């Protein structure tokens, strides 16, 4: 089946982390999968991307309570018209 | 001659509980993949999707 193709018939966005898995899967038997979990679990926040969305929201409840704010490198935003324009 | 025949009737229904003991037992055992899928192609490893592979893309 198409079980990691992607639209261009490429390997879709999380096939490396599925492809991991399967081989955690392909050595192991059973009453032995406990160790199998981290696998697994990159393997469905790569999908979903919760941690990383949790983690994100744990740093900007942080950006707003600041009166200073950003001290950094910024990163500045451009109209689509002005890729090269300097 | 009778208490003979009574130990060959207990004989014959020992052996038949404990084949049914073992292949109870038989049932919950944990199956190989190339028993319980397909025999041929017995990895369960993909390579699936490969016309615009990148490599690095295994693990």
């Amino acid at each position: 089946t198409a079980a990691g193709i992607s639209l261009t018939g490429g390997r879709n966005r999380c096939f490396s982390e599925w492809q991991s898995f399967m081989h955690c899967t392909a050595k192991t038997d059973a009453k032995s999968r406990a160790q199998c979990l981290p696998n697994f679990e990159d393997y469905m926040e790569c999908l979903h991307h919760t941690k990383e969305k949790a983690r994100l929201r744990e740093i900007e409840s942080v950006l707003k309570q600041k009166k200073e704010g950003l001290e950094a490198p910024p990163v500045k935003v451009i109209p689509v018209k002005a890729i090269g324009l300097v | 001659d009778i208490l003979n025949e009574e130990a060959k009737i207990v004989q014959a229904l020992n052996n038949q509980r404990e084949l049914t003991i073992k292949m109870h037992e038989l049932k919950r055992e944990e199956k190989d993949y190339a028993h319980s899928y397909s025999p041929l192609f017995s990895d369960p490893v993909p390579q699936g999707g490969s016309i615009g592979k990148a490599p690095g893309s295994s693990r």
